[PDB]
């Protein structure tokens, strides 16, 4: 019984790690775009004056 | 008799290498675990098989100051040697020939860090307080930038887009190159909690974890996930010795990121359990400072390097 | 016909008050149970019948014997040894009857206290052997009792070291899915910052247009 529930469990902490390895990257790309943004409105700022 | 569950193929639980005739400053095992590259002060680098004989079948030679730094290339075949002449160099490892020598730095090219994933490509700084990054097939330097102070330890992220710097400036950087085609670009991420200089970076296996060996004798666990909290220090480790020597003392992960291994000054081969965070080996043997641990990429296998001109070769039991 | 359907019970203490709980569960269980028989044994092999078919001897001493209606002990009206009754004197066959009880009984007595007289001259020793024998069994079946709860405790000992090294593992792998969800809920801050740099964006386009 002991190890067929250690890979039972195991195997899907793995599942949403591989969850959470997907959402920190979202999280790449989205503050990425964040500054991206910023850098946006920095420069339409600096040349409307 | 003792019969203590032989766990590797090596003839013995506790192998020393010897033939190095200087300290011996970094070490590397490669990727399919059977050889062993080991740089030492004598500007040379032994290549030994890790099985069956432990015959270093071939010395590399062609710098001509101590080899600090040496890792493999991801394939195995070819080899990333740093040096104090200013000189890094990649080398043909079944050959014995040397590939392409770039020695753009102007002092002692401490650190350096091949990345693991992408093109050939590898992180250098050095005692310039310049980290430069340096693509394979191109002959110029890639990028360039520019610290304050002479870079110690460098590597190059499980990903491939920032590099990791820390040295004697109290605190670690982590830059983006993609982010930097420029000259004077400013640091991204300043990892504080060491209270002094950074000696040695390791990447952990799963890429969000950077170990920082500190000659302020504490061994710092930080995370690198770019969604951290305030403070992204983790960890510590007490237990290892920075003396005077000042050595370039490194860090390493189990391959399987259970163990944590450091060189240290005491002479002492550490290994803690990174969950607990305490002490799993401290073994003795090396007469010298402990310069670098590396574990076995397959087995639970630890080989260490001194500056006694010896590297252990040894199995862990428990 | 289950395989290993089991929670380790070294590690998974069951609690006090779960003892009510777990039972009016097993309850309702029970109350729309498939197939409830409380008779199963249905299934369970035939019990059957008791095999003397070729001996009547055990066939009417069962008959009688689950009715538990004793045997009457054997013919003690006969062993007090008496001659013809008054109805019984006057015949002399009865007396032949007379005959065989009388020394039948006398050679029994004689016989008895040879017996007696054999044993109390010579028996001692013999009883004295069968005692060390009794003595003999009874210590070896104590030595048998103490090696099964040996073996056995030391299984046992066995299977706690087995449940320490998995339910540490379990704890573990469990307090980490819940630091996975402390990590979704930091991923669903991140789509709070997906929203606000929509909404962000939502900015370029306005000086775009004016």
């Amino acid at each position: 019984a002991a190890p067929e529930r250690l890979e039972a469990l195991g195997e899907l902490v793995d599942a949403t790690k591989r969850r959470e390895v997907d959402l920190q990257e979202r999280f790449k790309a989205l503050t990425r775009r964040r500054d991206e943004l910023a850098a946006a409105l920095a420069q339409k700022r600096a040349a409307a004056s | 008799k003792e019969g203590i569950t032989r766990t590797s193929n090596l003839s013995a639980p506790i192998i020393q290498l010897s033939g190095h005739a200087g300290e011996v400053f970094s070490m590397r095992f490669s990727p399919d675990g059977q050889c062993i590259a080991s740089g030492s002060f004598d500007k040379t680098i032994f290549l030994w098989r890790t099985y069956d004989e432990n015959e270093n079948y071939n010395v590399i030679a062609g710098h001509r100051n101590a080899v600090l730094e040496v890792h493999w290339f991801t394939d195995g075949e070819a080899l990333l040697s740093c040096s104090a002449d200013k000189t890094a160099r990649c080398w043909d490892a079944e050959t014995g020939a040397p590939i392409k020598k770039m020695g753009e730095h102007t002092a002692v090219v401490n650190s350096c860090c091949p990345l693991r994933r992408g093109a050939k490509v590898f992180v250098t700084g050095a005692d310039d307080s310049t980290v430069k990054v340096w693509d394979m097939r191109v002959k110029k330097s890639v990028h360039t930038l520019r610290s304050e102070f002479p870079v110690c330890a460098v590597a190059f992220a499980d990903a491939g887009d920032q590099v990791y710097s820390g040295g004697v400036d109290n605190a670690i950087k982590v830059w983006d190159l993609r982010r930097g085609g420029g000259a004077d670009v400013e640091p991204s991420m300043l990892l504080k909690g060491h209270s002094d200089s950074v000696t040695g970076l390791r990447v952990s296996p799963d890429g969000g974890h950077l170990l920082s060996n500190a000659m302020d004798n504490t061994l710092r666990e930080w995370d690198v996930r770019p969604y951290a909290p305030p403070n992204r220090c983790t960890k510590v480790f007490t237990g290892h010795m920075h003396n005077f020597e000042k050595n370039l003392l490194r860090c390493d992960y189990a391959a399987d990121g259970s163990k944590v291994a450091c060189g240290s000054a005491d002479r002492m081969v550490y290994i803690w359990d990174t969950s607990t965070r305490k002490l799993l080996y401290k073994l003795p043997g090396h007469s010298g400072s402990v310069n670098e641990v590396v574990f076995h990429s397959k087995e639970p296998i630890v080989a260490s390097a001194s500056s006694d001109k010896t590297i252990f070769l040894g199995e862990l039991t428990q | 016909n289950e395989h290993l359907v089991d929670a380790l019970p070294y590690v998974d203490s069951v609690p006090p008050e779960l003892k009510p709980h777990v039972e009016a569960l097993i309850e309702e269980e029970k109350r729309r149970s498939t197939k409830l028989p409380s008779d199963y044994l249905r299934e369970m092999p035939s019990v059957r019948a008791p095999k003397f078919d070729d001996h009547p001897v055990l066939k009417t001493e069962y008959e009688r014997v689950r009715n538990k209606e004793p045997m009457a002990p054997l013919d003690s009206v006969r062993y007090r040894l008496e001659p013809p009754p008054q109805a019984r004197r006057g015949d002399v066959g009865a007396w032949k009857s007379s005959l065989d009880n009388a020394a039948a009984q006398l050679e029994h007595q004689h016989l008895r206290i040879l017996n007696q007289e054999l044993l109390l001259k010579y028996g001692d020793k013999a009883w004295r052997a069968q005692v060390a024998l009794d003595e003999a069994a009874v210590r070896g079946l104590e030595a048998q009792l103490a090696a099964l709860r040996k073996e056995t405790d030391g299984l046992n000992r066995e299977r706690k070291l087995q449940q320490h090294a998995a339910g540490s593992e379990l704890s573990k792998l469990e307090r980490q899915y819940l630091s996975q969800v402390r990590k979704n809920a930091d991923i669903e801050r991140a789509c709070d910052r997906l929203e606000d740099a929509v909404a962000a964006m939502e900015a370029e386009l306005d000086t775009h247009i004016r």
